[PDB]
This record gives structure tokens, sequence and C-alpha cells, in this order.
């Protein structure tokens, strides 16, 4: 029994997870390149 | 040659982001060469890293 959010109207940059957040052991992207989120807009996001 | 913590040797490889990849060391597109890692909790030890 998983959850789902709609995140929307919102600026997001990773650097805010540097800063006291635990590190990340798995970290994988498959459509798009890690390098390259912080220059886009996505029309729709969603979080499982 | 350097030391990390094992959740950051996963970023020592090209195209990569992070604190270990952006602020502090990179590797260029086209890299030739070889990566290796080992374990050393015996010897390093203390809050001087
Ligand atoms: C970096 O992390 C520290 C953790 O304490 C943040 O410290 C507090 O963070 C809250 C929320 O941002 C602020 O309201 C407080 O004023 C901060 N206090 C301190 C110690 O400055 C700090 O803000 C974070 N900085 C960032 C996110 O860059």
């Amino acid at each position: 029994a998983w959850g789902r959010m709609r995140i929307s109207d919102c600026v997001a940059d990773y650097s805010v997870l540097y800063n006291s957040t635990s590190s990340f052991s798995t970290f994988k992207c498959y459509g798009v390149s890690p390098t390259k989120l912080n220059d886009l807009c996505f029309s729709s996001v969603y979080a499982d | 040659y350097f030391v990390v913590k094992g959740d950051d040797v996963r970023q020592i490889a090209p195209a990569q982001t992070g604190v270990i990849a952006d602020y502090n060391y990179k590797l260029p597109d086209d890299f030739t060469g070889c990566v290796l890692a080992w374990n050393t909790k015996s010897i390093d030890k203390g809050q001087g890293f």
C-alpha cells in the first residue's frame, strides 16, 4: 500500500539536499542525466 | 589517490553529481584509465579528513 503525491508551483535545486541531509546509497536516473536536472523545467512530476 | 566515504565511491566516475563531483574532484567525459577502491576502516580513524 504505497503512497503517491504531486508537486507543483515550486522551484527545485538539489544542492539544498547537500546540507545536513543523509547521503544516498542508490541514485539512478534513466530518461535523463543527473548533470542536467538544474537546467530543465518539467510539465508534471509525481513522487512515490 | 585520496580517501572518501563509501556512499561517495560511486561518484568517482564520469558524468556524476554531488559534493565529491562538483566542488571537490571531477573527471573528464573522455577519461581513459582505471579506478580502484578498497575499504580501510582499521587504519583510518579520527576526525582529520
Ligand atoms: C544548513 O543546515 C543548517 C542545519 O542547522 C541550517 O541551520 C538552520 O536551518 C534552518 C532552516 O533553514 C534555519 O531557519 C536556521 O536559521 C538555520 N540556523 C543556522 C544554524 O544557521 C542552515 O540554515 C542550512 N543552510 C542552508 C540550507 O544552506
